[PDB]
């Protein structure tokens, strides 16, 4: 064989290791990473305590399911530098307030960012996930001040139904990859636990894709 | 660090019995194991090796058939089987670990007594050398064999036992090893091989012993005494 | 009778192709890391093997007897028995595993691994052996008209009770049950692909999802198609003396070819036009 | 007759 | 007030312009004109080094030029034997997110760093036959770029904070900062008397810092967007810069100005890594085309290319003693090239 | 504030100002000078023999 018994008990060791870095691998394959995104005071906080450094993660199970949910939001640096480490992931959950319209406003902004991250190039056929929060205050704030502020073109009734219905409106059209993604609206619920039952829907078939393209039917 | 064996006693012949030992301070299940025997007037015989994650066992020939060696790693013990004793001497526990750049042999026991009612060969031609403090010492010892790899590696290993102690590695693959003055030296060829003290010291009384790790089985050399 | 064995060493280069080339891709270029690639491998062995048992046949035809001895038909009846029932087999639990992973993408992660798909194939190549049994206990040579011998399947006894009974064997557990339960579990995929509201919509949504509809009803249509007329002649046979001619010889030499013909297609269907596959042949070629 | 691969 | 500081300001950098115009006197292409071509480069792949199942990030190699490190987006870190293809050990890591690696000149310890903002120290070499963590360093705000050792007791950090630090490992404290950037800074080398070490970052220039005053000596601008890799001279009087602007550039410590560009029309997308030869006359780097280009340092011709990953090659390292090189690529694997 | 920012970066241009600048000339003849002197030991330049190459099988 041309070796000692030095070499045989070191390949030995090497054939070891590389067994509990299979199972390791197997092991950590299964498992779903979820990333979270948006502006501040956008209801992230809330969500998270809800749901069970510069990087933050949280993990929990559900309906035997695991679950592994990243914040960067406390970053703040350059965006662009380390966008693509994220690439891979289920969906993307993306926040945006429903009472910071009045306060240019945040409102602008959100839907920049969402615009920024929608039509990113590493998330091509990720499906993103948009929430609104704070409905409530919403509806309190809108009969004092009108939502003609933030948008003059709008027409509607003053009511909630047809403003939630315009503001929904106006975030999918800046979608324009309509062909490889779905974008899922929800509104959060303080004393209920249907977000987590939005989510685990929406990444079921996400699973079910992924499932389809490795059979190979599709 | 420690490695405690127990057993021993008086035996009958046509008797069987088993000894055991406890490793403590290291991680157990990275390390392989060996028993190493030594008769009451004679040197040091090899006796069983078990490899780590049990993968591999070895047996010597005038012992072959009769012993057997397990491990427990959840418990760190090791044990050894032995029946049909026809076997007096003294038995101890040696750790040992391989990969690039290791330091097999480093760790041994306190051993325990019993009693009962196509090699390659190390020859050592010097005994009972007078010495003095302050005086240089050579000691050479002899094989029948080369002991020089294609890879490039020697493989010759030196030993101290000093009166009432266990043996005590001094060099290894002919390398100083770690916790020793650097007053031994290590050189030698192919085939002769010599062991060098700068400056002689009173802790350095004792018997030196050579090895080989080439192949299976483990021959140990005969002894070399230095008086004072 | 040559222009009959002309086609019988066509069909044997092209399958010995095909099946080599898809295990020397998987083998290097990819690897046994998904289920899918498991049971692909099998599958692949299996066809190649089958497909082995080709050149002995067609010299029967050629000429009007069996120039080996005894031996070599009794080993080649029970080596082409075990691949064929084994293909058969390879291919039902492949659309099994297919179904488990669409229809329940949640419950049936938890029992689905390298381990259970490396017990399986072991346990279908046991049980074809162990089904194979009949043929390896009675086989030989006998006489035939045209003053010659034949490498055939004698009975003790030689009643028509006995060939009956083995057409009904054969038949039973060779096109029925793998036929229904395929039928069933590609009916019930495609009824839950519909209803996916991420998977429909747009008109590249329906565009994509006809292409699914289509594939199952080729592998569906080209499995009975290769293997109905075999069958059907042969239980007519069984049943109603019939002269002999010479245009039912040449009838009965073709149909068995068709058998044989199915073996060809399944590296087009299967790793050919899989996505995964595609991409890794052009890693390596 | 014909039965199984081959006419007898 | 601070308009006549902004003129002062606009007037010394003039001053600084019209030095630098005077200082220049000839062309580098002139001057290594009428020499014959080094000829065409070709190598092929000795080793290749599988376990890893996801991106990889960083490696580095050992100073004995057998043993190397290497990181991935798993939370593993493994040494690797290079001559048989052999696991001395796997290190499992508590943060997932890592950008890069460092080994240590006696061979007693090794480091990494990324997201956690947080650089970590791992001791080798124990008489208890297991690999454990010694110190932590947690001064920065922003994510680890690089780091590397200077003995067994100092190392140097560089941070996307706009800073970088020098920390004293028994005592695990900040000794000297350096702040003069404005843009996040993306990579560093040391010099071979490890007195001096540059940085790049994203505002398009680099600067000199002296380790044992902790103040800046030299700047250096005329890339056109983020510059990615920086690499010292085996002499150290140059160093050399990968931008995202698809282009090379070489400076000169003593004229403290531009001497060569190495660009192709071809070429469009970013570099990632860059390292020298034992000689310093080929310059190698990685490129976002999954491909790697060898490139003369001396000319401005293609020497070669390294085309044998199917993702984008992240790092790539050379040998003390010159013998071998290791790519790294985000398709998960390693090659040894020679 | 901004006072102090700007008093800052005018002290670091005067210092950097001082700096002794040599012609590129000298420095482009000392760089090529050295891989003169080191281009035969380069084991990347020209293939070693195989017999002494440790990546060889």
């Amino acid at each position: 064989c041309t070796l000692s018994a030095e070499d045989k008990a070191a390949v030995e060791r090497s054939k070891m290791i590389d067994r509990n870095l299979r199972e390791d691998g197997e092991k950590a394959a299964k498992e779903v990473k979820l990333l979270l995104l948006g502006a501040g005071e956008s209801g992230k906080n809330t969500i998270v305590k809800q749901m069970k450094t510069g990087i933050v993660e949280t993990h929990f199970t559900f309906k035997d399911l695991y679950f592994k949910m990243f914040d960067v939001g406390a970053q703040r640096s350059e965006r662009k530098k380390w966008i693509h480490c994220f690439e891979g992931v289920t969906a993307i959950i993306f926040c945006v307030a429903l009472s910071d319209y009045d306060l240019m406003n945040r409102m602008h902004a959100s839907m920049k960012l969402f615009d920024s991250i929608c039509n990113n190039k590493w998330f091509t056929e990720t499906s993103i996930i948009l929430f609104l929060n704070k409905k409530d205050l919403f509806e309190e704030k809108i009969k004092r001040s009108p939502l003609t502020i933030c948008y003059p073109e709008y027409t509607g009734s003053n009511t909630y139904e047809e403003a939630a219905a315009y503001i929904q409106c106006q975030f999918e059209d800046l979608n324009r990859r309509k062909d490889t993604k779905e974008i899922y609206t929800h509104f959060t619920c303080s004393t209920d636990t249907k977000n987590v039952q939005f989510v685990f829907d929406a990444v079921t078939d996400v699973i079910i894709k992924n499932n389809l393209k490795e059979c190979g039917l599709y | 660090v420690q490695l405690v064996e127990s057993g021993g006693g008086l035996v009958q012949p046509g008797g069987s019995r088993k000894l055991s030992c406890s490793a403590s301070g290291f991680a157990f299940s990275s390390f392989g194991m060996h028993w190493v025997r030594q008769a009451p007037e004679k040197g040091l015989e090899w006796v069983a090796y078990i490899s780590s994650g049990s993968g591999t066992i070895y047996y010597a020939d005038t012992v072959k058939g009769r012993f057997t060696i397990s491990r427990d790693d959840p418990k760190n013990t090791l044990f050894l089987q032995m029946t049909s004793l026809r076997d007096t001497a003294m038995y101890y526990c040696v750790r040992s670990i391989y990969y690039y750049g290791s330091s097999p042999f480093d760790f041994w026991g306190q051993g325990t007594t019993l009693t009962v009612s196509s090699d390659i060969v190390m020859t050592q031609a010097t005994s009972s050398v007078p010495v003095t403090p302050g005086e240089s010492v050579s000691i050479s010892c002899r094989s029948s064999k080369s002991l020089l790899h294609s890879n490039g590696n020697t493989y010759l290993y030196w030993f101290l036992q000093r009166p009432g102690q266990s043996p005590q590695l001094l060099i290894y693959r002919m390398n100083l090893a770690s916790g020793v003055p650097d007053r031994f030296s290590g050189s030698g060829s192919g085939t002769a091989f010599t062991l060098t003290i700068s400056r002689l010291e009173a802790e350095d009384v004792g018997v030196y012993y050579c090895m080989q790790h080439l192949e299976y089985p483990l021959t140990f050399g005969a002894g070399t005494k230095l008086e004072l | 009778n040559a222009v009959l064995t002309f086609i019988y060493f066509v069909v044997c280069i092209i399958g010995l192709c095909g099946n080599t080339l898809v295990i020397y891709v998987i083998l290097r270029y990819a690897k046994m890391k998904t289920i899918t690639n498991i049971y692909i491998l099998n599958l692949a062995i299996a066809d190649e093997l089958f497909m082995l048992g080709l050149p002995f046949l067609a010299m029967q035809v050629a000429l009007v007897h069996w120039p080996f001895g005894k031996a070599i038909c009794r080993v080649v009846m029970t080596v082409d028995g075990i691949n064929q029932f084994t293909s058969i087999f390879c291919l039902t639990v492949m659309s099994i595993d297919r179904y488990l992973a669409v229809v329940h993408p949640i419950k049936s992660a938890k029992w689905r691994r390298p381990r259970t798909a490396k017990m399986i194939t072991m346990a279908v190549w046991g049980v074809s052996l162990l089904v194979i049994l009949p043929i390896m206990i009675y086989a030989g040579l006998r006489s035939n008209q045209w003053g010659r011998s034949s490498c055939t399947i004698n009975w003790p006894g030689e009643s028509g009770a006995w060939y009956t009974g083995f057409i009904i064997y054969t038949f039973i557990l060779g096109f029925l049950v793998p036929l229904t339960i395929i039928c069933l579990c590609y009916l019930f995929i495609i009824i839950k692909v519909k209803s996916v509201r991420l998977l429909s919509g747009s008109r590249e949504k329906d565009r994509n999802l006809r292409k699914v509809t289509r594939m199952v009803s080729i592998v569906v249509a080209v499995f009975i198609f290769c293997w109905l007329p075999f069958y059907i002649f042969n239980v007519s046979s069984v049943s109603m003396a019939i002269s002999p001619t010479p245009a039912l010889k040449g009838m009965f030499d073709f149909v068995v070819v068709l058998t044989y013909a199915n073996s060809c297609a399944n590296p087009i269907l299967y790793a050919f036009l899989s996505d995964n596959f595609k991409k890794s042949f052009q890693n390596v070629l | 007759x014909c039965f199984x691969k081959t006419c007898x | 007030e601070l308009d006549q500081l902004r003129q002062e300001a606009e007037q010394l950098k003039n001053q600084i312009r019209d030095a630098r115009k005077a200082c220049a006197d000839a062309t580098l292409s002139q001057i290594t004109n009428n020499i014959d071509p080094v000829g065409r480069i070709q190598m092929r792949t000795r080793r290749t080094l599988r376990g890893h199942l996801a991106k990889i990030y960083a490696m580095h190699w050992g100073t004995d030029s057998r043993l190397l490190v290497s990181a991935s987006q798993d939370g593993k870190l493994i040494i690797w034997d290079s001559y048989t293809t052999n696991k001395v050990h796997a290190i499992p890591l508590r943060s997932s997110w890592v950008m890069t690696c460092a080994y240590a000149p006696s061979g007693n310890y090794v480091a990494c760093g990324g997201l956690d903002n947080i650089c970590s120290i791992y001791n080798l070499k124990t008489r208890e036959g297991n690999v454990r963590v010694s110190r932590e360093l947690a001064g920065h705000t922003g994510y680890l770029s690089c780091c590397r050792f200077l003995d067994d007791n100092q190392i140097v950090t560089s941070s996307g904070d706009t800073t970088c630090a020098l920390w004293d490992i028994e005592t695990g404290q900040q000794t000297t900062t350096f702040t003069g950037h404005t843009g996040d800074v993306m990579s560093l080398s040391l010099a071979p008397d490890t007195r001096l070490f540059v940085s790049g970052a994203c505002d398009a220039s680099a600067k000199l810092w002296d380790v044992r005053e902790g103040m800046c000596r030299q700047t250096f601008t005329g890339h056109e967007s983020d510059i990615n890799a920086i690499c010292f001279f085996p002499n150290g009087n140059a160093f050399a810069t990968g931008s995202d602007d698809a282009t090379c550039r070489l400076f000169d410590l003593r004229a403290d100005q531009e001497l060569m560009t190495y660009s192709h029309d071809n070429i469009i997308c970013g570099i990632t890594s860059v390292s020298f030869s034992k000689s310093g006359r080929l310059l190698l780097a990685g490129y976002d085309d999954f491909n790697c280009n060898v490139w003369d340092a001396l000319k401005a011709d293609r020497a070669g290319v390294l085309a044998g990953h199917d993702n984008r090659v992240s790092c790539l390292g050379v040998t003390d003693d010159g013998m071998a090189v290791a790519t790294g690529s985000w398709d998960s694997f390693l090659k040894i090239w020679n | 504030a901004s006072i102090a920012q700007a008093r800052k970066l005018v002290e670091q241009l005067k210092m950097e100002a001082n700096i002794d600048r040599i012609k590129v000339s000298k420095a482009a003849a000392d760089l090529m000078a050295y891989c003169e002197a080191h281009a035969k030991e380069d084991p990347l330049l020209t293939p070693v023999p195989a017999s002494e190459n440790p990546f060889r099988e």
